[PDB]
């Protein structure tokens, strides 16, 4: 049913999955970078709510 | 004997050493402090703090001492000794921040379009 239409359909769908697996390895760093965000604002977090606490 | 000294920000530490004198502000007045301090809570005016030396330039700012853990928090903490290098960085910082703000955006777009054009082939395939 239209050999070179399926063709076409597939070598479309195989470049949106490059494109789709691309933007997944993108926002696998950007998550590794926003975890590090993270970890690196947790120990002022830390020490400004033992304040709050013992003041408040 | 020594104190422990760490200026911590919510961006990171900055300076984390063992410092005999510390000589930092509060909204109050000055302060002097040395190890065996009574346990107090100072907010610290926009001024340098000076480390008997390091000063360092504190924005926010807010100390609290104990005899091994007289820490400062500090929304924005320089490190180059003046009043005004602060406000220097921050006007170098807001810069690099939305010419970052503007890349992302325009990374994130050209990626979309990618996806869009990959995609349109595709329905147009059929």
């Amino acid at each position: 049913a239209s050999l070179r239409d399926i063709k076409t359909r597939i070598n479309a769908t195989k470049k949106t999955s490059q494109i789709t697996k691309a933007m997944e390895m993108v926002s696998t760093s950007k998550l590794n970078r926003a975890e590090q965000n993270a970890k690196s604002f947790v120990p002022y977090m830390e020490k400004i709510q033992e304040v709050v606490a013992n003041v408040a | 004997k020594t104190i422990h000294v760490s200026v911590v920000t919510p961006d990171g530490p900055v300076y984390e050493d063992d410092v005999e004198m510390v000589s930092v502000k509060a909204k109050s007045g000055e302060l002097g402090i040395l190890p065996g301090h009574i346990p107090l809570v100072a907010p610290l005016e926009i001024s340098a703090a000076r480390l008997k030396t390091q000063y360092i330039a504190v924005s926010g700012g807010f100390l609290e001492v104990r005899p091994d853990k007289v820490t400062i928090l500090a929304q924005a903490a320089e490190r180059a000794e003046d009043i005004d290098v602060l406000r220097a960085k921050a006007a170098k910082e807001r810069a690099e921040r939305r010419l970052q703000s503007q890349q992302d955006d325009i990374d994130f777009k050209r990626a979309e379009l990618a996806l869009k054009r990959a995609m349109n082939r595709l329905s147009v395939a059929e």
